[PDB]
């Protein structure tokens, strides 16, 4: 049995943290540099309403 | 001798020297879709600029 236990060890990956969830979320989109000040407000309002 | 010929003082030379080695642009204009930063040169790079 101690030898057979070598099967799952190599079939399981190693991870540093679990993902701990919080009651809230944070939305952050990857974007491009070029942007004005009014288009930013428009995009923000659109994303919030969606 | 050439300072006396053209009639220039050393203070003027220093003021013109320390007022020609800068670089500053402080604007940003929107071309209907995105921002465009405004930059202005002025650094002293070669000897042709000092002259």
């Amino acid at each position: 049995s101690v030898l057979t236990v070598l099967w799952p060890l190599n079939k399981v990956g190693g991870e540093f943290l679990p993902q701990i969830n919080e009651g809230d979320l944070l939305y952050m989109p990857s974007t491009l540099p070029g942007i004005s000040a009014a288009e930013a407000a428009s995009m923000l309002q659109k994303t919030d309403k969606l | 001798q050439r300072l006396a010929q053209y009639g220039i003082s050393l203070a003027e030379v220093k003021s013109a020297l320390d007022a020609s080695n800068q670089e500053a642009g402080g604007s940003s204009i929107e071309l209907a879709e995105a921002e465009y930063m405004v930059r202005a040169s002025g650094y002293l790079q070669t000897l042709d600029d000092f002259n």
